């Protein structure tokens, strides 16, 4: 099978500049059978270029490809903000017709230390038999961030489980959430819930805690 | 309105099978072709197959091959993908392509695409949200809501009935090792305003009709 | 013959009974066009052409002057003027077999329309987009003939039916080839309008 | 397609001149009697116009 590897995994860049893209082939194609497409979170792909060279219907003339062989290229003279998502690259000669990984395109920024925020399992929660933590980490960049979770001092690991927002269209950081769960039981059985937050904004992991009852 | 349309929401338990249909709009379906594509959540994109609409020839791809029929039907202008023995891996959005076409001659490209139909294959049955309230603490503050042990995905979260967007972070679901899903959706608000106005999100999830909304209090 | 390599029988000097043949419950199809399928013993015409094919039966339709479709325009075109009857009859137990026959093909592309009593067996492969195909199938590049597949679990109008077109040509030549002109009884001793021989 | 103008198609002898025939009677094409009943060789002697 033809194997497609695309480059970058994620492209930073800021709004303006001129983004560049790699698409590698492990055997020499057709340039008339080779496609790029555009997919956007949550919505179908996109079709942007065809026949290496070929702008589609209705893409802006900004996006251009060039390419012959196993080595393609799909070039953004200025980036917009409508243009930052992922971005695949298909040839469609010889079967399988394979697809790429894909390449992020995110609004490159000043790095931002999060805002972190700690929430206690609610009441009625509680009343369920089980304990939920969360912890915020808010509007930061880049996209990299630790979070631990310590009970009574003790570091947990594999009772946690993250979550992380795409990059916001005001602001271009991005949100984690990371929720810690324990039962009630266990939940009773200590006093003090802290989240540590690692991160390049912070010169330091900032902790973040609560004492169970005050 | 050359148009490509796919089925809806699918949820079948494992070891079943599912047919996604896609419906061509616009152009001669007679001369064209279809592929089928597959994305797991979060994963790049998986190509399944395609098929000559006027011939009925089918070149599947070799992760496919065991557990994928694709057809037609020229007269309802639709083609099919059967997908037998479902299983959790399955748990994805399938797409379908197809290139526009005239009478005689077809596009060089698969320039019309599905909407996507996602097909979620667990043992797991239909769940409303339990919604907890994350309080703030005691010159910003953050609050919000824990959307916990619902199935299958999505639900949706709004503030103040939509009144409230600025600062809003819902997070994409993560799938426990219980089989339903937990979400949380976080405000950010000036500290002032905790004590005189009040913060309700709206949790609706329409496979189980579940309509929630939640006022959050500052203990 | 398949559809697209349509087998022409010439028929020249011989008497034949179209009245056994339109009164028979066999065939599905019988319909003329110029000529009344009715009076059909008494026309004469110095030859005849019988065109012979098989195809499936929502293409019957199709075999009549001024239509259109894939057999119409890619593999058997009756001109606008055609003067004789076209014939159809199932032959599912003969031409179908289970699984699909793959005996009888169909030309499923073509560039250009075909002329009218036109016979095309090119396997050229058509080219359906920009790109030249290279004698190599593919995208936009596919097979212009097609299998019917036919079997006997088929619908109806899928089918095999045999399809027979008459077509009788009449040129700056003797007519030789006749009808029955059959005869009646003679009386004697009676006056009588008599028609003999000639 | 307009059939709402109809012509006669078949008929057992041609008509005498000024002559009008408006029978729907089925007419028998063929040696089997059609007893009013249309189908093989038992027509219908009216054809639309298109
Ligand atoms: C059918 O279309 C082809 C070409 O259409 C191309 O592909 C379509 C999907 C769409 O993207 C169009 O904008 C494209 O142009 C026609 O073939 C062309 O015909 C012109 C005649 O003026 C000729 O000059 C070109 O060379 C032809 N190109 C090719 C590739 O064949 C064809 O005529 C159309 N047929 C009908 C019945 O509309």
């Amino acid at each position: 099978d033809i194997v497609m590897t695309q480059s970058p995994g994620t492209l930073s860049l800021s709004p303006g500049e001129r983004a560049t893209l790699s698409c590698r082939a492990s055997q020499s194609v057709r340039s008339s059978y080779l496609a790029w497409y555009q997919q956007k979170p949550g919505q179908a792909p996109r079709l942007l270029i065809y026949g290496a060279s070929r702008r589609g219907t209705g893409i802006p003339d900004r996006f251009s490809g060039s390419g012959s062989g196993t080595d393609f290229t799909l070039t953004i003279s200025r980036l917009e903000p409508e243009d930052f998502a992922v971005y695949y690259c298909q040839q469609y000669g010889s079967s399988p017709w394979t697809f790429g990984q894909g390449t992020k395109v995110e609004i490159k920024r000043t790095v931002a230390a999060p805002s972190v925020f700690i929430f206690p399992p609610s009441d009625e929660q509680l009343k369920s038999g089980t304990a939920s933590v969360v912890c915020l980490l808010n509007n930061f960049y880049p996209r990299e961030a630790k979070v631990q979770w310590k009970v009574d001092n003790a570091l947990q690991s594999g009772n946690s489980q993250e979550s992380v927002t795409e990059q916001d269209s005001k602001d271009s950081t991005y949100s984690l959430s990371s929720t810690l769960t324990l039962s009630k039981a266990d939940y009773e059985k200590h006093k003090v819930y802290a989240c540590e937050v690692t991160h390049q904004g912070l010169s330091s992991p900032v902790t973040k805690s609560f004492n169970r009852g005050e | 309105q050359v148009q490509l349309v796919q089925s809806g929401p699918e949820v079948k338990k494992p070891g079943t099978s599912v047919k996604v249909s896609c419906k061509a709009s616009g152009f001669t379906f007679t001369t064209s072709a279809v592929q089928w594509v597959r994305q797991a959540r979060g994963q790049r994109l998986e190509w399944i197959g395609w098929i000559v609409v006027g011939s009925g020839n089918t070149n599947y791809a070799q992760k496919f091959q065991e557990r994928v029929t694709i057809t037609r039907d020229m007269s309802t202008t639709t083609a099919y993908m059967e997908l037998s023995s479902l299983r959790s891996e399955d748990t994805a959005v399938y797409f379908c392509a197809a290139p526009h076409c005239n009478s005689t001659s077809c596009y060089d490209a698969f320039d019309i695409w599905g909407q996507g139909t996602m097909v979620t294959v667990s043992s797991a049955s239909t769940k409303g949200p339990s919604v907890f309230p994350l309080a703030p603490s005691s010159g910003t503050a953050a609050l919000g809501c824990l959307v916990k042990d619902y199935f299958p995905e999505p639900v949706t979260v709004s503030w103040n009935s939509g009144a409230l967007t600025s600062g809003v972070h819902t997070f994409p679901a993560v799938l426990q090792s219980s089989g339903l899903y937990s979400l949380s959706s976080v405000v950010t608000v000036p500290s002032s305003s905790l004590g005189t106005q009040t913060y309700i999100c709206n949790v609706n999830h329409k496979p189980s009709n579940t309509k929630v909304d939640k006022k959050v209090e500052p203990k | 013959a398949s559809v697209y390599a349509w087998n022409r029988k010439r028929i020249s000097n011989c008497v034949a009974d179209y009245s056994v043949l339109y009164n028979s419950a066999s065939f599905s199809t019988f319909k003329c066009y110029g000529v009344s399928p009715t009076k059909l013993n008494d026309l004469c015409f110095t030859n005849v052409y019988a065109d012979s094919f098989v195809i499936r039966g929502d293409e019957v339709r199709q075999i009549a002057p001024g239509q259109t479709g894939k057999i119409a325009d890619y593999n058997y075109k009756l001109p606008d003027d055609f003067t004789g009857c076209v014939i159809a009859w199932n032959s599912n137990n003969l031409d179908s077999k289970v699984g699909g026959n793959y005996n009888y093909l169909y030309r499923l592309f073509r560039k250009s329309n075909l002329k009218p009593f036109e016979r095309d067996i090119s396997t050229e492969i058509y080219q359906a987009g920009s790109t030249p195909c290279n004698g190599v199938e593919g995208f936009n590049c596919y097979f212009p003939l097609q299998s019917y597949g036919f079997q006997p679990t088929n619908g109806v109008g899928y089918q095999p039916y045999r399809v027979v077109v008459l077509s009788f040509e009449l040129l700056h030549a003797p007519a030789t080839v006749c009808g029955p002109k059959k005869s009646t009884n003679l009386v004697k001793n009676k006056c009588v309008n008599f028609n003999f021989n000639g």
